[PDB]
RNA sequence: AGCGUAUAUUAAAGUUGCUGCAGUUAAAAAGCUCGUAGUUGGAUCUUGGGAGCGGCCGUCCCCUGCUCGGCGCCGGCCCGAAGCGUUUACUUUGAAAAAAUUAGAGUGUUCAAAGCAGGCCGCCUGGAUACCGCAGCUAGGAAUAAUGGAAUAGGACCGCGG
RNA sequence: UACCUGGUUGAUCCUGCCAGUAGCAUAUGCUUGUCUCAAAGAUUAAGCCAUGCAUGUCUAAGUACGCACGGCCGGUACAGUGAAACUGCGAAUGGCUCAUUAAAUCAGUUAUGGUUCCUUUGGUCGCUCGACUUGGAUAACUGUGGUAAUUCUAGAGCUAAUACAUGCCGACGGGCGCUGACCCCCUUCGCGGGGGGGAUGCGUGCAUUUAUCAGUGGUGACUCUAGAUAACCUCGGGCCGAUCGCACGCCCGGCGGCGACGACCCAUUCGAACGUCUGCCCUAUCAACUUUCGAUGGUAGUCGCCGUGCCUACCAUGGUGACCACGGGUGACGGGGAAUCAGGGUUCGAUUCCGGAGAGGGAGCCUGAGAAACGGCUACCACAUCCAAGGAAGGCAGCAGGCGC
């Protein structure tokens, strides 16, 4: 290497992709933006793996420069841009609303939302900070700068944005007993409710979180998204509503819907 | 007493020159628990690389070793013991990894066979990379 | 071509390395600037970023600091005594940071004299015929007095200042790494700083 | 629809031996003691108690203290939180761990090697899961094996001069 | 499937090796009907290469007066398509091979509170108190030429810019900080005292360099971030739009929305870089090694994107070693992995994924955010092509292919 890398081969993208072996050497490395190359989901792989609505990369190209695809109130022309996690995906012609939310299992699930939901998100701050003349300033976990904001919020709350201001209007602060879904790690998907904060200082604070059903896992504190305060979601949720059931279970709920049927 | 090299030695943050009609000393708690000791505070020495009275920030990993030479200039060598497992023969065998540590002049006596917590800091020299933060006397070494 | 790099130099063992690569970029490195003194001469470098970083070559002029009462003024750098770390760097007189310079004491002086209405240096029979130095040392109204008697009462200076300013130089060290940012700024010696070097430099001298 | 040959290499090889080899005579014990690293080192310090339930038997819980709220009760008792508590190996748990391969669940690629597809008269569905030594991180346990405390009392605690 | 059989004797019981036995993967011999997958100049020569290809690029939106094609009433510049050329970007990725390299590379684990960063996404961009559009060159084009020769190019005349330079007006009336004429007021009969207004002058924004003072938000911890005062400001020079396209509008010659492009700083994304802890094959016919020309430390500099003996100067006598240092060897790039397996293990891993190094051998650099780049340039060493003999041009371990082996 003598400066930065382009091409992302099929045997290294990301697993959640759930790309196949024997279509190419090649995977889209996404083109740089609010989210990780890592973590994100590039516009060609939801449009035309996930929702089906094209077949290759060229028609997918014919279908983002007619205008047709806003993320997040913004018209975005690059076909390898980087859809992340609670960003939302408006169709206008077809009338379809998604916002990127992860399966109970570690990859994005297509969770289609109603008009009046996807006009807003939620951000996780990243670190708040003072400007040039004792001005505050946010960063969120997609890259946005929001600057005056409410004096009370800190660096491991949420803050729900408008996608037409971009301006802070509720926030859920960071507590015990708060909703927060897992967003890294091996519980990538998992809801629960916050159970206790455990600091080391100078390493990664663990944190516990309680499933509904009394299932208790600890995941670092990097990899949390606090997304209701209570048991009440500031969104809506796939089905399944992240419980992570067991592989035995799996197997009886799919069989029993198989016998079901007949 | 000090002042020994060339250029002046001062703490370069205070200011000495305050017109008037003691010296003043800057230090800071390093955090992790530790103890800001009473030498830093009430000491005359000047160092650039002591953890308490200087320009250095620990953060990394926190190892302890047992003094072994001290012979060096504010530097000292302390000895690390581990057991490295052999897979084939289920069994152990002694190792050892002696590191350069920079000693301040805070600690004003440690003994060869001290244990030391040594916390990592930037590079200072070719091979010091950690600071000396407590010092815990050899078993008994009353008298 | 200068290689600044830990690979082509002897292990803590005292054991060889064979380097595993040829010279890189990054492991950079340029000759020194060597400041001298005189009518200023600035050379632009081109660095890593493309990001700027100005040689000066020569230098007359500089910002120095009287810190005791925060008089900094820009004055004119006349020669160096005394360097710490080399003294063909006094011979060969080049400007490095942390170096021993004189400078003219007459933009402090005018200060002085402006702000407390009292004379510095100026010999006793000192003849002030010019007379808008007395302008600046005497008519005034009643309250604006009355805060300049207020004032000159704090208006002490140390022996060690006094003697250099009516000899008409200041001893002050070089702050700001001036073949790098291509500025010759410091802060005027005072107190035991001051005691300290004027020691250094006699006892040198010899 | 393949079989013979030459060579490197694995099992056979308990003929390299940690599991697991031999040393009187088959190959093999320094001529003999001393001795620093290395390796290995005797016994000994918490036993014993409260109460639950099924048929004298079996398992379930109860064993160090010193500042901010309500289950509340009446400055108190309780429960909680931010701190504290000779070190170390050991053991169990959690986190963090690229895919591909390997193991492995689903699925009639006509079977199979593979592949990540597919299935039902627009709809319904997968793309799991385990394994990843050692070192580093984290929380329980305290048998086993190291290590520390008072012996010129410069001992712990409690109070009074300071 | 945790397996054994023949051979020393006249015969026997053993030790012990030899030979069988089944994989595996390089070559090879004989034979070879169908169908689905699929390795393939690695070992020896990182040997040498004829030839041809492998890196280019335009939207409504930087610059078109090429009739090279072209719509009509043109006389108010340019309708529209568009070669060439200037400008912008990319050429640092991808591909190839394994010669080097043994705490090096590399793997897990952490650090940047010790750094740089094109592009993207989001902030910023009347925060500064002092022109209804400026300037002189160049290309394509036109013409005149050179030597045998190449992607060589000299000379003349013409013309552009988001190329290269030069620069206002605005908002803009003040505000704040010093300076400070002068002024009036109340008290002491009176001086003195208490506070008020305030002319003139100088300074001002962010970034940059230094010095001093105070302690909005944050960290386990700042010499952090903001804030305050006194100056600075590289002439090889930080910013504070002399830019382009569609829609055309809203009242008395009035009067503004979508975008493209650009930019100092900030965060973000992509990284990169140098560090932390533990880990590698054979070797004692390698037991001591390193240092006054850096070996291990201290102080102050230099240099670098930054921390550091990285390198200067002056000091100190240190660093490593039987727990195998120092030296030597490898048919050694490391790892994920592969073959074989009862349980242990032994051997392999040039080879499609990650990381590293190299482009015949060394060395040096331009340009750029990123290169010590080789389908970039400049030398020397080895080889080697074309010569009108003066000179010109090289780099297959890219894809094919040729010789040699």
């Amino acid at each position: 290497a003598r400066g930065p890398k382009k091409h992302l081969k099929r045997v290294a993208a990301p697993k959640h992709w759930m790309l196949d072996k024997l279509t190419g050497v090649f995977a889209p490395r996404p083109s740089t933006g609010p989210h990780k190359l890592r973590e994100c989901l590039p516009l060609i792989i939801f449009l035309r793996n996930k929702l089906k609505y094209a077949l290759t990369g060229d028609e997918v190209k014919k279908i983002c420069m007619q205008r047709f695809i806003k993320i997040d109130g913004k018209v975005r022309a690059d076909i390898t841009y980087p859809a992340g996690f609670m960003d939302v995906i408006s169709i206008d012609k077809t009338g379809e609303n998604f916002r990127l939310i992860y399966d109970t299992k570690g990859r994005f699930a297509v969770h289609r939302i109603t008009p009046e939901e996807a006009k807003y998100k939620l951000c996780k701050v990243r670190k708040i900070f003072v400007g040039t003349k004792g001005i505050p300033h946010l960063v969120t976990h997609d890259a946005r700068t929001i600057r005056y904001p409410d004096p009370l919020i800190k660096v491991n709350d949420t803050i729900q944005i408008d996608l037409e201001t971009g301006k802070i209007t509720d926030f859920i602060k960071f507590d015990t007993g708060n909703l927060c879904m897992v967003t890294g790690g091996a519980n990538l998907g998992r809801i629960g409710v916050i159970t206790n904060r455990e600091r080391h200082p100078g390493s990664f604070d663990v944190v516990h979180v309680k499933d509904a059903n009394g299932n208790s896992f600890a995941t670092r504190l990097s990899n949390i998204f606090v997304i209701g305060k209570g048991n009440k979601p500031w969104i809506s949720l796939p089905r399944g509503k992240g419980i992570r059931l067991t592989i035995a279970e799996e197997r009886d709920k799919r069989l029993a819907a198989k016998q079901s049927s007949g | 007493d000090i002042q020994t090299e060339r250029a002046y030695q001062k703490q370069p943050t205070i200011f000495q020159n305050k017109k008037r009609v003691k010296l003043p000393r800057y230090y800071k708690n390093i955090g992790l628990g530790f103890k800001t000791p009473k030498e830093a505070i009430e000491g005359t020495y000047i160092d650039k690389k002591c953890p308490f009275t200087g320009n250095v920030s620990i953060r990394g990993r926190i190892l302890s070793g047992v003094v072994t030479k001290m012979k060096m200039q504010r530097t000292i060598v302390i000895r690390r013991d581990y057991l490295h497992y052999i897979r084939k023969y289920n069994r152990f065998e002694k190792r050892h990894k002696n590191m350069s540590v920079h000693l301040s002049p805070c600690f004003r006596d440690v003994q060869i066979g001290d244990i030391v917590t040594v916390g990592e800091c930037r590079p200072l020299s070719k091979t010091v990379r950690f600071n000396v933060l407590k010092v815990t006397k050899a078993a008994g070494t009353k008298k | 071509g200068i290689s600044r790099d830990n690979w082509h130099k002897r292990r803590k063992t005292g054991g060889k390395r064979k380097p595993y690569h040829k010279k890189r970029k990054y492991e950079l490195g340029r000759p020194a600037a060597n400041t001298k003194i005189g009518p200023r001469r600035i050379h632009t470098v081109r660095v890593r970023g493309g990001n700027k970083k100005y040689r000066a070559l020569r230098l007359d002029v500089g910002n120095f600091s009287w810190g005791s009462e925060c008089c900094t003024r820009k004055t004119r750098i006349i020669d160096v005594v005394y360097n710490a770390s080399n003294n063909e760097l006094v011979r060969t007189k080049t400007l490095v940071k942390n170096c021993i310079v004189l400078i003219d004491s007459t933009p402090y002086r005018q200060w002085y004299e402006s702000h407390y209405a009292l004379p510095l240096g100026r010999k006793k029979g000192a003849k002030l015929t010019p007379e808008e130095e007395e302008i600046l040392n005497k008519k005034r109204s009643k309250k604006i007095q009355k805060k300049y008697d207020e004032r000159k009462k704090n208006a002490k200076i140390s022996s060690l200042l006094e003697e250099q300013f009516q000899q008409g130089k200041l001893l002050a060290c070089i702050a700001s790494r001036p073949g790098q940012c291509g500025r010759a700024d410091g802060y005027v010696l005072e107190g035991k700083e001051l005691e300290f070097y004027l020691r250094k430099i006699k006892a040198r001298k010899g």
